[PDB]
């Protein structure tokens, strides 16, 4: 259950490797003298994948001893020397407080979810961009990205087995969105593709995505930067988020560059957010409190203020159930097209956002030049 | 200048803005800001 693993520094990991006797010493005899390490290990462990062997050797869990009084860490391409030992951890070595790499232990799928015909049809409809390595879908409003506390609710994590068109394994979501946020979601089709794309969703210095939002009221500045420090504390049935202007040790920063594209006079504004971090409800909080303009329909931050009576001709401010006017518009990818530009996937505006734009007279489908291709 | 009325006129001429009413702010600070040992902070949640 992996519940017995503990955080270990390099010193503690080396000490545990020295203490634990759960090791096998393969003697390099004349028949295997001169072979490569990866070849030897692949011939001696048929149950291990090459990825598992590579991770073990490159992280140093498998090493070799040349009768010098010290352990020798090598690459997969190094040759074996005569009359040396190859030290490999056994199964019992990983039962202590030292977690192995992902390939060592064996996971069990167990249950397999069943998707209906209509579910698969809508999953295929939500596809925006498909590639040999990535699939960008258009997640709508109100659909959870992951199974919530109520297991009876549908989710993209449950619809995932519908996007394995020709692969054997289902894709893996690279980044999660809020239940109300709608827009482009990235799913890596390959394990290596996921490992390479995970780098793209950590805190960065240059933004690679856009968020189009309709906020209630126009801020005092057309463009600028927003920087807050969020501290998350566990509450009764929720999370208490404390926003600070100064950093704390238990806090994490949230940074985003905002630009007010168009707006009403002082009653509504259309704003493009370009984030550099990944914090919970980042755009909504930075709009409600930093810009002092709550997103239209954001009942969690500025509830009564998120349903203005100025748009009563268009949206009835009494139902308080209109979708959140925040949309993950455009996202850049590391893959290039035939023209030599990075592929930028764009999602069309939702029904409520298109309706608001048409009522205010703004063009809905416009390319955002601030994120190049 | 027997009575300090220049200061009265100066302080009365500066009435352009009231601290109780905001003209272009949809969100309020008096509903979310509170000072702690580290400084001021916004507390989001019921």
């Amino acid at each position: 259950s992996h519940a017995r693993y503990r955080p270990l520094s390099l010193r503690a990991r080396q000490t545990l490797s020295e203490k634990s006797d759960d090791l096998q010493y393969h003697v390099v005899t004349q028949e295997w003298f001169g072979e490569r390490v990866d070849s030897f290990l692949t011939c001696h462990y048929p149950q291990w994948d090459y990825e598992t062997i590579k991770r073990l050797v490159q992280q140093g869990h498998i090493y070799r001893y040349r009768k010098n009084g010290k352990k020798k860490f090598t690459r997969l391409t190094d040759r074996l020397e005569f009359d040396e030992l190859l030290v490999v951890p056994t199964r019992a070595f990983w039962e202590k407080q030292l977690a192995p790499p992902s390939g060592v232990l064996e996971e069990t799928d167990g249950p397999k979810f069943k998707l209906s015909a209509t579910a698969r049809e809508m999953a295929h409809n939500m596809v925006l961009f498909k590639n040999e390595h990535v699939i960008v879908i258009n997640k709508p409003h109100g659909l959870p990205m992951m199974p919530t506390d109520d297991p009876q609710e549908m989710s993209i994590a449950a619809m995932l087995p519908a996007w394995k068109f020709t692969n054997v394994a289902k894709p893996v979501v690279c980044h999660n969105l809020d239940r109300e946020t709608s827009g482009c979601v990235v799913l890596a089709r390959t394990r290596n593709a996921h490992r390479m794309l995970g780098r793209m969703f950590v805190k960065r210095v240059v933004p690679n995505s856009v968020y189009w939002s309709f906020c209630v009221g126009k801020p005092t500045v057309n463009y600028g930067r927003v920087r807050m420090h969020f501290d998350i504390t566990r509450g009764n049935k929720g999370d208490i988020i404390v926003a600070r202007p100064s950093p704390t040790k238990t806090s994490k920063v949230a940074i985003a560059e905002f630009v007010v594209n168009a707006s009403a006079l002082e009653f509504g504004s259309f704003i493009s957010f370009y984030p550099l971090t990944t914090r919970r409800h980042q755009e909504r909080i930075m709009a409600a409190h930093a810009l002092r303009c709550p997103v239209l329909g954001d009942a969690k931050y500025g509830g009564d203020a998120a349903f203005p009576s100025s748009l009563s001709l268009f949206w009835d401010p009494e139902n308080k159930g209109l979708p959140l006017h925040l949309h993950h518009r455009k996202i850049q990818l590391p893959y290039k097209n035939t023209a030599g530009e990075f592929i930028c996937v764009t999602a069309p505006l939702p029904t409520q956002m298109e309706k608001t734009f048409k009522k205010l007279g703004w063009p809905c489908e416009v390319d955002d030049p601030l994120i190049p291709g | 200048d027997p009575v300090f009325m220049r200061n009265v006129k100066r302080v009365l001429a500066s009435y352009k803005e009231s601290m109780d009413h905001s003209s272009r702010k949809g969100m309020s600070r008096e509903a979310f800001v509170d000072i702690n040992e580290k400084g001021a902070a916004w507390y989001l949640g019921h």
